[PDB]
């Protein structure tokens, strides 16, 4: 029953990590992220490139 | 990027 995202949601569909191994969030839907395709190389979420 | 498919 665990909850991810910035949408505080299930997981469901393609998802993706984010890099920063203290990131609180951890994993996002792709569409919460704006992505349509995996992205190249690292990736770090909203939240961690703000923080 | 590091990705998954929700099983
Ligand atoms: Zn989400
Ligand atoms: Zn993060």
């Amino acid at each position: 029953e665990p909850t991810y995202c910035l949408c505080h949601q299930v997981s469901y569909g393609e998802m993706i990590g984010c890099d920063n191994p203290d990131c609180p969030i951890e994993w996002f839907h792709f569409a919460c992220v704006d992505l349509t395709t995996k992205p190249k190389g690292k990736w770090f979420c909203p939240r961690c490139v703000q923080e | 990027a590091r990705t998954k498919q929700t099983a």
